[PDB]
RNA sequence: UACUUAAAAUUUAAGGAGAGGGUAUCAAGCACAUUAAAAUAGCUUAAGACACCUUGCCUAGCCACACCCCCACGGGACUCAGCAGUG
């Protein structure tokens, strides 16, 4: 009766975890690019050159 | 509606830079810390002169006053509930967001009690914990033990209310219970001892006269300004008495009469004064002074 | 085209040397401060250029483009420029040729030959 | 520097070590030996685990089945008598390709290719299969082959979406107030992108590490 | 040392004295020792109760939730803090371990009673 | 007594007194003056005085020094995509040439103060670690918590010694 | 750890702005260069080459070593420089 329950528990934690962690990896990917290639990013690089 | 006047509005904080006043000797009196040897420059008069308004600004900077608050509200909201976690866990944990670029107002301090539910931190953890991770210089983990009223007392006989005020600067919140029960604690020992001269040229002396307008006691304020020749700041601060109070007696009165200088501080004598007699007697006092010498 | 990887992308020297074929060696100094002391010195590095056209006398001041695969142990770099021919400076203000602290060719004049 | 001297010996022995390795490779006959009487491998002296003897005495090895089969079994279904006690929907390979061990003295040992299908659902390429040396493996007779690959499959039931933890929650509203957004949309996770195969899945051979030839 | 091999993890890297433990959460290569060399320091977690009764925990959850999204492993009591915290779920075994704890609690009342049951037998004896 | 002339040039104060901070582009900067002359006086001051405050903020530029190669001082700044910044420092002050530099090829202050910043992200008050990187090596400091038992002794049921008797004795 | 294509941690290889122990009674090293018809006769060095001697350093830690023969196919005098312990 346990084992079961448990073993349940853990294939759903680890759905839950595994949804948050790729959640976390778009937040790295999204600020990255918005540094990188972002409005502010752009603007600035020209205003240099001029 | 009318607005009620703010302690931040540019109108508000003119009268009450005037009545503080400046005096570059009170502002730059010597702090006893460790020292270095002088330096020295040889200037003319004009480069003298330049050096008095700088000073003049820097005093500005110095004087600037400290907000004055309403009362925080207190914090008691529940996250969750989790009572599969209830008789697990002994003490509290206390958690905290120390990401660096967060406005230490809009950080998460959740608390997971042993029961299993986890809420906000109170205002009180909340001050505690941001001192522990986040340490401002001045500031203490926990509440000193001069904020006590036996230990207020005894730093009030040696008139030494400016520091008291500087300390529940660098101590408490400025919204907090304990910032404004230290602050009006501070101000009502001033006014019976009639002690107003010891927190002019700086930065408390807006909050004291401004604690005096809110509660309707500016007589004793008004009494030491004109015994000391200070006409004009009276006048102003008469001036913000009929701005925080328009529906007044007093203020509708300077109305009908369009009252201005002193004739303002006879107004309030008469209406809205609680010790009337008085204002008059050392307003007449000073008016024969000044016609009699001059 | 990528660059290089050596730090020195872009080097002024003195031609101190051109007895190898097609490479001229080139002496650069460059100021390091003496920790002690507080005050720059010259320090001076030795830096192989490809003189593709064996264009460069010793003692003139070049200016050297770093290659962007080493041509061999030692030379990493490319002749640019001549910034100075020995004997034979031109004036970069006026364009005038000069011979020291003086002009071979006065500015006033406009001799177009 | 310029002292560093150079190593002949070293670079000499990698190369000799490497060189012998690939002349004295073992064969399945050998690695998966097995004694049965103590249940330990010949090759290693591994004993095998305990929850695992009394299928290694009352099961049969994959090419075992084959053997005895025309072609190796080449289009015949294969299921695994954990699979069966584990799951009651259809898990089997289907043959494709089967080398097996010659040296073998009973061709009993080598490497088999197929189809995967795994609780209903088929996979739509070919891959080696894994695990071929477990007394695991139960050959689906041809008769029985329609009745044992009968599936309907069920509507998903599994939840596709979840609420946030308690306190990601709270920090996912609060930015949107600060942000001006205003709403009373709960935020939701999705488990559609991110859900996980079943424990027992067949992993991939391809990519699995071998034992090396050194007797213990 | 030179690692070949292994995954950046987050862990509670132990530091404090004898009979004072002290815990700071750390992002460190998962080969290098438990208070070696690390990538960043996350927090840090203080397991004695203070003069107010809390265990004080800090997270740094703006770079925790980077070094996540790079693949991060997490080990089992940094899990717990987190689930604690509500920035993750419960751990599966924190909610078993209490259900544990419930059921043997559970057998100690009922032993109790029939304790008192066998007691209350003697008081009829007298 | 300090050797050499206007010792004060041999100060870190007086090196860290300059103001020009080249931008990236700026690899080389050659500096042709000449000893003697009248019209030159400001770019041999500029030698003296500036050349050591400009390297002190630019180590990575090369500074060469050329005399009385020309009839006139002039400064050549060479930029890494090749092009060539001419700059004509006769009959100007060494003050005037170094403000002249820093407006055509000098980084400005708001660029300089967010460098910075970005360099001391990674500090983080709350770290606790050596003095070197943090300002407490452990919590035991803190007010509030409870103190190291070197300086202040654990109570006796929170030591393992005390529970380690207990457990036998159960 | 993600995608059918990208964010990290951790390494390896080729390098070089600058810095980096002692002895100059170690003053020359002796192929240490370039070109690319295969010729030219060059390269390093008193701004310290080369030779020898001594030393762990860069310290949230790093580097080298793992019985010995720098290595370890091989050979040999054949293993605690893991914890405790012994001569
Ligand atoms: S140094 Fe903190 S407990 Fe001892
Ligand atoms: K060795
Ligand atoms: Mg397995
Ligand atoms: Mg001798
Ligand atoms: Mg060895
Ligand atoms: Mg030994
Ligand atoms: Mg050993
Ligand atoms: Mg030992």
């Amino acid at each position: 009766a346990e084992f079961f329950v448990l073993t349940e528990r853990y294939r759903q934690y680890r759905e839950t975890v595994r949804a948050l962690r790729l959640e976390f990896t778009l937040e790295v990917r999204r600020k990255l690019h918005e540094a990188r290639a972002g409005v502010l990013a752009e603007r600035k690089a020209q205003q240099a050159i001029t | 509606e009318v607005k009620k006047p703010a302690f931040m509005d540019e109108e508000v904080q003119r009268i009450l830079t005037k009545i503080t006043g400046l005096d570059l000797q009170k502002t730059f009196r010597p702090a006893i810390q460790p020292l270095k040897p002088p330096t020295y420059k040889l200037m003319t008069q004009a480069q003298l002169e330049e050096a008095t308004r700088l000073a003049v600004e820097a005093a500005k900077v110095r004087l600037k006053m400290p907000p004055v608050l309403e009362e925080r509200k207190p914090i008691n909201d529940v996250l969750a509930e989790d009572k599969i976690l209830e008789g697990t866990e002994t003490n509290k944990y206390v958690f905290t967001d120390i990401s660096y670029n967060i406005p230490h107002r809009e950080r998460f301090i959740v608390v997971r009690e042993p029961s299993g539910t986890l809420r906000k931190a109170s205002w009180e953890e909340r001050d505690r914990v941001i001192q522990i991770y986040f340490p401002k210089e001045g500031r203490r983990v926990l509440p000193p033990v001069i904020f006590k009223d036996e230990n207020l007392k005894t730093m009030y006989s040696q008139d030494r209310h400016a520091d008291v005020l500087n300390l529940c600067v660098a101590q408490f919140e400025p919204d907090s219970a304990e910032y404004i029960k230290v602050h009006h604690q501070t101000y009502e020992d001033i006014d019976r001892h009639g002690k107003y001269e010891l927190l002019r040229s700086t930065r408390h002396f807006g909050g004291m006269a401004w604690y005096f307008v809110n509660k309707k006691k500016i007589d004793g304020l008004l009494i030491d300004q004109i015994q000391r020749d200070l006409v004009d700041d009276a006048t102003s601060l008469v001036q913000l008495y009929h701005m925080l109070h328009p529906d007044g007696q007093s203020a509708q009165e300077a109305k009908e009469q369009a009252a201005e200088g002193v004739d303002l501080i006879k107004v309030f004598a008469k209406t809205e004064a609680q010790r009337g007699a008085y204002i008059e007697l050392a307003l007449q006092t000073y008016q024969e002074i000044v016609t009699s010498h001059s | 085209i990528v660059r290089s990887s050596v730090h020195a992308k872009w080097v002024v020297g003195k031609v101190i040397g051109t007895a190898m074929i097609k490479t001229a060696k080139v002496r650069a100094t460059r100021l390091v401060l003496d920790p002690y002391l507080l005050k720059y010195f010259n320090k001076r590095k030795t830096y192989f250029a490809h003189d593709a056209l064996q264009q460069c006398s010793v003692g003139d001041i070049v200016l050297l483009r770093a290659l962007p695969v080493p041509r061999s142990k030692h030379v990493k770099h490319e002749l640019a420029e001549i910034i100075f021919k020995v004997g034979r400076v031109i004036d970069p203000v006026t364009g005038k040729p000069c011979a020291g602290t003086a002009y071979l060719e006065s500015p006033l004049s406009e001799p177009r030959e | 520097r310029k002292k560093v001297r150079p190593r002949l010996i070293a670079e000499l022995a990698r190369r000799v070590r490497a060189l012998r390795e690939q002349r004295n490779q073992p064969r399945d006959s050998q690695l998966y030996a097995l004694d049965y009487e103590t249940l330990t491998r010949p090759h290693s002296g591994r004993r095998l685990p305990v929850r695992a003897w009394a299928d290694v005495r009352r099961e049969s090895r994959l090419l075992q089945l084959l053997a005895r089969l025309p072609l190796f079994g080449l289009g015949r279904l294969v299921t695994r008598k954990s699979w069966l006690w584990q799951h009651d929907e259809p898990c089997y390979w289907r043959l494709t390709r089967v080398r097996p061990d010659y040296t073998a003295q009973n061709l009993d040992h080598g490497r088999a290719w197929g189809i995967l299908t795994f609780k209903g659902k088929s996979e739509d390429t070919a891959r080696e299969i894994e695990q071929v040396m477990y007394h695991d493996w139960r050959l689906v007779p041809k008769h029985e082959e329609e009745a044992f690959t009968a599936f309907t499959a069920k509507p998903e039931d599994r939840l596709n979406s979840v609420p946030y933890p308690p306190l990601l929650r709270a920090m996912i509203l609060a930015e949107r107030q600060k942000n001006g957004d205003t709403s009373v949309q709960e935020p939701l996770l999705n488990l559609e992108r991110t859900r996980m195969r079943p424990w027992d899945y067949p992993a991939k051979q391809e990519t699995k590490g071998r034992a090396k030839g050194t007797p213990v | 040392k030179a690692y070949h091999g292994g995954h950046l993890t987050i862990r509670l890297a132990l530091g404090g004295c004898t009979n004072r433990p002290f815990y700071r959460i750390v992002a460190a290569h998962n080969k290098c020792p438990r208070d070696g060399r690390f990538v960043e320091q996350l927090g840090s977690y203080d397991p004695l109760p203070n003069s107010h009764g809390e265990k004080l925990v800090a997270l740094n959850l703006d770079r925790i939730r980077h070094w996540i999204g790079c693949g991060a492993h997490l080990s089992k009591p940094m899990e717990k803090l987190l689930g604690l915290s509500g920035f993750f779920p419960l751990h599966p075994m924190m909610i078993t371990n209490a259900e544990r704890l419930r059921r043997r609690r559970a057998r100690e009342v009922l032993l109790a009673s029939q304790k008192a049951e066998s007691e209350a037998k003697e008081t009829e004896a007298s | 007594p300090m050797k050499g002339r206007f010792p004060i040039r041999r100060t870190l104060q007086y090196l860290g007194r300059g103001d020009v901070v080249f931008k990236e582009s700026v690899k080389i900067m050659t500096v042709n003056y000449n000893t003697y002359g009248e019209l030159g006086e400001g770019a041999r001051k500029f030698v003296f005085f500036n050349i050591p405050q400009i390297q002190y903020k630019n180590p990575w530029v090369q500074i060469m020094m050329f005399k009385n190669m020309t009839p006139s001082p002039f400064l050549r700044f060479y930029l890494d995509s090749g092009e060539q910044v001419l700059v004509d420092v006769e009959t100007k002050s060494n003050k005037e040439i170094m403000e002249h530099i820093k407006k055509i090829l000098g980084k400005k202050e708001e660029t300089l103060r967010e460098e910075e910043l970005e360099k001391q992200q990674r500090f983080h008050p709350g770290n606790f670690g050596p003095r070197k990187y943090c300002l407490r090596e452990c919590m035991c400091e803190v007010e509030g918590q409870v103190p190291c038992p070197g300086l202040v002794p654990l109570p006796k049921e929170m030591t393992g010694k005390y529970k380690a008797a207990l457990k036998a004795s159960t």
